[PDB]
């Protein structure tokens, strides 16, 4: 029991560190906004702001990270298996914060065309629509809920787009929206041979 | 992991009204919780379960008996309402209501082992649900109008309970009385040094872990109970 815990609390630390890297990429952001509306209504101001985020206030223990190195090599002693492995990469993503941060920050996407903003929303509210549809599988395995999937799949199909300069744009949304793993969780729902509207929405999905 | 056809007999065999004997029944009444339970023969007891705990402590075999019989049907009833069955999780949701759990559970004269169990059958009933789903701690597609000039953990905290679906929290006592248990946790000298302490140390953690993972938390309050959840490890 002490073991499962320790584990538990390791993913929640990790959670924890993904939402401060996730606080730090909304933090270049806004001093990226900032400093363009202010040069267009600086390069070395934002480049020192960037510097001095990294560590007062964004830290996972009141002893500047020692405690938290502590931890990790003391858990890392441990004989639980799953535990030491959690406890080691802890430890090596703890000195790579820098490294991270910039990786996660080359991948930020801004969609500024009020085109863009259409996509997203229209694009997230249909997602969100397939999701809660798939999460009620039983419901549906063997309606309108039929038709409503299947007119939620051609206009995501349609959102796709034409033109390779459009294209690549629309699928760098899609990839960053997760509809992947919707797409596949869908492909994963159980069914039964000879429903005709189950081919054919699998056939959209495809 | 659960399977859905002995499961869903098993829901249907025990839910049914017919075998609503074997099954004690709890009922909050003014505010305190009492239990009704029906003997071998045709006979209904009811009696408070502080009075129940208070004579298991005393030493009275039957209510000990009782206790653990109440016991292991909460265990069967989480165990029931695993990868989300639904034909149970109504049935228990309806029978035991948020408030009714929080309150067996926040109370501390109750035994480890009873509270342990309902911590795991509000895991396993109300927690993980329709309105939850697992949120990405970290977005890539940002809206340029959403961007503020200013960026603080206060702003970033509203920002995320502008995301969030459900205005109204239905789990800030939970919430309240997990932060609470951990700190007296990290508080003692020891731990884990208690056997029985450390399964409700354990159902309590997995409760903050899955109500993280579903975005019940904010930054701010991530953040504060880092060095809570530090200070637990060592």
């Amino acid at each position: 029991v002490v073991m499962e815990t320790k584990l538990k609390i390791l993913e929640i630390l990790q959670f924890i560190l993904n939402v401060r890297l996730d606080y730090r990429i909304s933090y270049l952001l806004s001093v990226f906004k900032k400093e363009f509306v202010e040069v267009f209504p600086n390069l070395d101001r934002i480049g020192e702001q960037a510097e001095a985020m990294f560590g007062s206030m964004l830290e996972v223990d009141d002893e500047g990270g020692r405690m938290f190195l502590r931890v990790l090599i003391h858990l890392t002693m441990h004989d639980y298996a799953p535990l030491v492995s959690g406890a080691l990469q802890l430890l090596f993503k703890h000195f790579s914060q820098r490294q991270e941060a910039m990786h996660t920050f080359k991948q930020v996407q801004l969609l500024i065309s009020a085109q863009d903003v259409e996509n997203y929303k229209v694009i997230k509210s249909e997602l969100d629509r397939l999701r809660t549809m798939v999460e009620k599988s039983e419901l549906w395995v063997d309606s309108e809920n039929y038709q409503i999937v299947k007119g939620i799949l051609e206009r995501l199909n349609k959102m796709c787009g034409v033109g390779e300069q459009m294209r690549k744009k629309q699928q760098r949304l899609l990839k960053n929206m997760d509809a992947h793993k919707v797409m596949l969780d869908l492909l994963q729902i159980p069914y039964d041979k000879g429903d005709a509207k189950m081919m054919e929405i699998l056939r959209y999905t495809h | 992991i659960a399977i859905p056809v002995t499961q869903e007999l098993i829901c249907k065999c025990v839910l049914d009204p017919k075998n609503s004997d074997i099954l004690i029944r709890t009922e909050l009444r003014p505010e305190e919780v009492w239990l009704t339970w029906t003997d071998k023969n045709n006979e209904h007891h009811e009696k408070s379960v502080r009075q129940l705990a208070q004579e298991a402590r005393a030493g009275n075999a039957h209510d000990e008996n009782v206790l653990s019989y109440y016991r292991y049907q909460l265990k069967l009833f989480a165990r029931m309402c695993l990868d989300r069955q639904y034909l149970a999780i109504d049935e228990i949701s309806q029978q035991l209501g948020v408030d009714l759990i929080f309150l067996c559970m926040a109370d501390e004269m109750l035994p480890f082992d009873l509270r342990a169990s309902f911590c795991h059958l509000m895991l396993h009933v109300h927690v993980d649900r329709d309105p939850q789903e697992l949120v990405t701690p970290v977005k890539f597609a940002r809206l340029w109008t959403e961007i503020p000039t200013a960026i603080t953990i206060k702003d970033y905290d509203s920002n995320l309970n502008a995301s969030r679906d459900d205005k109204k929290n239905k789990f800030a006592n939970t919430m309240e009385f997990v932060e609470d248990y951990l700190n007296n946790v990290v508080s003692e000298a020891v731990p884990f040094a208690n056997e029985e302490k450390n399964k409700l140390t354990f159902e309590v953690v997995s409760l903050a872990h899955n109500l993280i993972y579903f975005g019940f938390y904010s930054f701010s309050e991530l953040l504060r109970l880092t060095r809570t959840l530090l200070g637990i490890i060592d």
